[PDB]
């Protein structure tokens, strides 16, 4: 966290710039304050691709079915097409997630958000 | 609790919102599935808009450089009242409104302001200030498309529209990266692609990014030789005999244009110098369907392949695509092709390749420029906010239009100024030296934005003889580099409307009160106009010929007009507030929207009426009888093409579209010895631009902190460097540290490198080349040598 990347100190002076913050992998989910607030991902992306042949994701964010029971790992929501209706299935509009979904670093907002929850409109806290 | 309908304050695409309210709070974002860009649907930037307005920091009350003592450029920044804010800076502006006249004054909007605010902006200065000194941002983003859609179709905007992402056989990017970018309209081509598999997709860039990820045709090439390509595959269509003739026969024709054309720079710069023949730039000159073949000819799949570095069998399977008189091609491009120092002939380019198959203005098959700020269209582009531009595509060079707009505004003949303004560059330029001494910034942070910074922007700003006011709702480099910083109320605090990609206009009300002071940019544009009065500020002659407009003031002459106040306080939805409204009779918006709309409604253009516009969640238009247009020039389609007709790009008098023989040329700056590396320069998905909105958005923040540079894995571990060394990227111009990433999203060839521009602590302008496309004046910002330890 540096010269305030928001205002810049005596502009174009010559600034050093701090070291790469670290992803966070501490697999602990956030917490949001609205329905539809993309959860940010509580783990690391690096390796996992997201292609035309393939999507990682997929692989361990999904729902069972086939009259089996396992804890679910996608809203279903992640199944309705442009239209709204239900496929059988993640609709490929949702296909690239890294579209909707950010981890996260340790860094210090450089401002704090006065942003309020919905319920008790206190300044979010997640 | 309360939910409200709006368009998302960034991306060009467009997408529907609504806003959760409660208490005066926006306390939720969520995706409007009524609206058809997105249906429900937005990307991280969106969905954290509840977050955008409430950084700490927000500006609440005018700041001049010294409260009392006077004011001295070399202050202090203080508060001070709207008023005194105003007394001061309007006292400089009539001082240099009588030194050097208008052609001294200066205004830089943006595509983020309000289709009324830019319109209030167009007239203030021109009618008002009587100065044509208008210029935006888009002037970095959109000129080079726009400037191409004129030439080639004589009318601006697209002909298609996102209808085509379903109707397509396969997509052609060139360079452009709406994975990241557009995510909403990439998720769109991405579904088509994923649920139809005989669909294919071709991108084609600088350096491997999330979008190539979805290719199928793959391909990287050469900074700049993008052109190359293009003549290969109009080669290619040509040679394998695919032409559309009764297409090419009957609506179209061809030209040459200006070759040894010159990097938009100062003359004084060796390369302008050596430019013989920048003098015109943008020449035409008719020819031949035989010349033009003839022209492309030189460009051999064997040649293009040479210049770009791709292996031929992949331009093989472009070319094809482009080709299979069944393939409904879709050709998309962002800044890749806008920031080109050869975009416009870019822009020519891939219509060419349109026109000549006859895949144009049908579901499906649409060569469709993507653009970039929300309303670089509905406000900049069509309300004209350009140096050289009135409303609905009119040139101010033109009396004709100029007498149109002095009949439409209410204004004393020979009124409006013929001479063209300063552009973006040359506003820095003229700022530089002392030409513009007073200067008004909007919506935009300039001072990030801008190219070259050290060289020319910056001792512009901070240029003694200059008076300089920028209205924004925080902090910003811009401002701290400014004189007097105006408070702006933001997106949902102010009631506006907006205008995407594909001509689709949409408004929203205002559902929360701005903090503090602050105030919209109408406001402030249109109080701070009670200043000046029709003595003052208009030419004697002028005043003789009419005296109703003497005394009067910009404002009863602007918008007291009796045509603007045409509707009252009421007439603005019971539930919703307008401060804009509150303090003044009138109800502002309405009154600017339907004047402004006169000027198109007839002359295609066709805006639908105000009220309707906050009932729906947009209209593309020309809105014929409350009817939207979804492609342009196609009868049926199109109500403005006449029954017996089929095409007819009636912007063009013959309705004939132009198909230009261009030849491919270098870009300003390339790599050398002492700067091996090529700098390419762009976005991330996480960060708006300057980031003073997302850099303040927490989510956003940690998920990006800071801006790096992306390398070639070893190109590093040459340089002995490794992943998080603090590298030093340097030009003829400038330097920054960036911190390295390699093995990042951006997976760079070897010898290009990659910086995003979002934080003002690392301001990469500085190193970048003042290089425009000579013709649009569009600065490039994608290719330049530089040099890293
Ligand atoms: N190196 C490099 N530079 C580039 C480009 C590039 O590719 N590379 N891209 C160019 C392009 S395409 C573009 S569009 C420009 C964008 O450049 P800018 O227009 O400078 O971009 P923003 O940072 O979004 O600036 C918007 C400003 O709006 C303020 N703001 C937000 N809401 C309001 C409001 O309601 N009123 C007012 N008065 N201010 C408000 C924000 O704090 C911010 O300062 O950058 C250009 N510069
Ligand atoms: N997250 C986010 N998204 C945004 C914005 C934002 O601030 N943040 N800005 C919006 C705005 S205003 C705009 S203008 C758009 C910009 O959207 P893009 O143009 O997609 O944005 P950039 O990331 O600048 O991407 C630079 C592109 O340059 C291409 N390129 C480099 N050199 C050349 C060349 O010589 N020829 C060609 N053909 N391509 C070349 C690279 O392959 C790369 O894809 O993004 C919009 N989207
Ligand atoms: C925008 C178009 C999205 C894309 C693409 C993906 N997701 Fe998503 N996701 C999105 C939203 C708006 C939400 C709701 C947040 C709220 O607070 O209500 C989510 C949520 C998830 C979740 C959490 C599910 C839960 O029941 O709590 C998961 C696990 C999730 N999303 C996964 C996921 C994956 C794997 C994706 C790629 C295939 C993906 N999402 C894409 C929006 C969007
Ligand atoms: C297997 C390891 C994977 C892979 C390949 C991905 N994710 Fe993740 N993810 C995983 C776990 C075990 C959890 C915690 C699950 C739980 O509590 O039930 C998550 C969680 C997320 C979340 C947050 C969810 C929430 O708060 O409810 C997100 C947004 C997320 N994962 C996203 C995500 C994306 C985008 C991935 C592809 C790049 C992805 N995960 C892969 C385990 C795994
Ligand atoms: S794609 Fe663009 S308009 Fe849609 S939510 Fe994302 S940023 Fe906003
Ligand atoms: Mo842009």
């Amino acid at each position: 966290d540096a010269p305030r990347l928001t205002g810049a100190d005596r502009p174009m002076s010559e600034v050093a710039a701090p070291p790469l913050p670290e992803t966070i992998t501490d697999d602990r989910r956030v917490g949001r304050n609205y329905p539809e607030q993309p959860p940010v991902i509580p783990h690391s992306i690096e390796g996992y691709q997201l292609s035309v042949n393939a999507n990682r994701c997929l692989e361990c964010h999904r729902r069972q079915y086939s009259g089996l029971v396992a804890a679910p790992m996608i809203s279903i929501t992640h199944f309705q097409d442009r239209e709204g209706q239900m496929l059988a299935d993640v609709s490929p509009r949702r296909y690239f997630c890294t579209a909707c979904h950010v981890p996260q670093t340790n860094a210090q907002p450089l401002v704090t958000n006065e942003f309020r929850d919905m319920l008790t409109l206190m300044p979010a806290s997640n | 609790i309360r939910w409200s309908k709006a368009p998302c304050r960034f991306c060009g695409t467009g997408c529907g919102v609504m806003v959760g309210t409660r208490d005066g709070q926006v306390v939720a974002t969520h995706g409007d599935t009524q609206a058809e860009v997105n249906r429900g649907l937005n990307c991280v930037k969106g969905y954290f808009l509840s977050k955008i307005m409430y950084g700490e920091d927000r500006l609440t009350t005018p700041l001049l450089r010294m409260k009392d003592g006077v004011y001295h450029k070399e202050g202090e920044f203080a508060p001070v009242s709207w008023d005194e804010a105003f007394d001061v800076m309007a006292a400089q502006a009539k001082l240099v409104l009588k030194e050097k006249a208008p052609e001294a004054v200066g205004m830089f909007g943006s595509g983020q302001w309000t289709i009324w605010e830019g319109y209030a902006a167009s007239k203030l200065m021109r009618a008002g200030f009587r100065s044509n000194n208008l210029d935006p941002n888009a002037r970095h983003c959109m000129a080079s498309a726009a400037t191409a859609f004129m030439r080639t179709f004589g009318m601006d905007e697209p002909m298609g529209c996102y209808d085509d992402f379903e109707a397509a056989d396969a997509f052609v990017l060139w360079g452009s990266n709406m994975a990241e970018m557009h995510p909403i309209l990439w998720s769109r081509l991405t579904d088509r692609r994923l649920s139809h598999e005989h669909v294919r997709v071709a991108v084609l860039s600088t350096f491997t990014h999330r979008s190539s990820d979805l290719s199928d045709t793959p391909i990287i090439f050469r900074p700049g030789t993008d052109r190359a390509i293009l003549n290969y595959i109009a080669h290619h269509i040509i040679s394998t005999g695919r032409v559309n003739r009764d297409f090419v026969d009957r609506h179209t024709n061809f030209a040459l244009g200006a070759t040894d054309i010159g990097y938009g720079l100062r003359p004084e710069h060796q390369l302008q110098l050596a430019a013989k023949g920048a003098a015109d730039a943008g020449a035409m000159t008719p020819t031949d369907f035989e010349t033009f073949a003839a022209l492309v000819s030189e460009y051999t799949l064997e040649k293009a392949a040479e210049i770009s570095g791709v292996e031929p069998a992949l331009l093989e399977e472009l070319a094809e695509l482009y080709a299979d008189p069944d393939r409904k091609w879709m050709s998309l491009w962002t800044m890749g092709f806008n920031q080109h120092v050869r975009g416009v002939w870019a822009n020519h380019m891939v219509y060419n390749l349109h026109l000549l198959t006859g895949k144009i203005s049908e579901p499906g098959n649409s060569p469709f420029s993507l653009t970039g700020q929300p309303f670089a269209c509905g406000t900049a582009r069509e309300v004209g906010t350009f140096a050289h531009r009135l409303p609905a595509d009119m040139v101010v060079t033109n009396p004709e239009h100029r007498a149109h707009a002095e009949e439409i505004w209410k204004l004393p003949a020979g009124l409006l100024p013929d001479w063209v303004g300063a552009h973006a560059v040359e506003q820095d330029r003229k700022l530089h030296d002392g030409e513009i001494n007073f200067y008004w910034v909007q919506v935009n942070n300039n001072m990030q934005a801008a190219p070259n910074i050290d060289q020319e922007t910056y001792p512009g700003y901070r240029n003694p003889e200059n008076f300089i006011v920028v209205s924004d709702a925080y902090p910003t480099v811009t401002g701290r580099a400014a004189d007097l910083v105006l408070p702006a109320a933001m997106w949902v605090e102010k009631e506006g409307a907006y205008g995407n990609a594909e001509r689709r206009t949409h408004f929203w009300h205002q559902l929360v009160e701005a903090p503090g002071e602050a105030r919209s940019d109408l406001w402030q544009l249109m109080e701070f106009s009670k200043r000046f009065t029709t003595d003052e500020v208009w030419p004697e002659e002028i005043l003789s010929a009419a005296p109703a407009y003497r005394g009067k003031t910009l404002f009863e002459v602007l918008f007291a007009n009796g045509s603007v106040d045409r509707f009252p306080a009421s007439d603005v939805n019971p539930d919703h507030a307008n401060h804009e409204a509150a303090l003044f009779g009138f109800y502002p918006q309405k009154g600017l929207f339907e004047e402004y709309a006169a000027f198109g409604r007839g002359h295609g253009h066709d805006l639908a009426p105000f009220d309707t516009y906050h009932e729906v969640r947009g209209l593309h238009w020309p809105v014929v009888e409350g009817e939207e247009t979804r492609w342009r020039y196609r009868e049926g389609f199109d109500p403005y093409v006449k029954p017996g007709e089929g095409l007819r790009f009636y912007g063009k008098p013959d309705g004939r579209a132009v198909i230009l023989g261009v030849p491919y040329e270098p870009p300003a700056e390339s790599p050398d010895e002492e700067f091996g590396f090529w700098l390419v320069t762009g976005r991330v998905l996480e960060h708006w631009h300057s980031g003073s909105m997302t850099l303040r958005w927490p989510e956003l923040y940690k998920a990006f902190p800071g801006a790096v540079c992306f390398m070639h894995p070893e190109d590093a571990r040459s340089r002995g460097l490794n992943r998080g060394s603090e590298v030093r990227v340097i030009s003829r111009r400038g330097e920054i540290r960036t911190r390295l990433e390699t093995r990042g999203r951006n997976r760079m060839p070897r010898g290009v490198v990659f910086v995003p521009w979002f934080d003002a602590s690392q301001l990469i302008n500085k190193v970048t080349l003042d290089a425009n496309d000579p013709i649009s004046r569009q600065t490039d910002f994608k290719k330049c040598a530089v040099k890293i330890e």
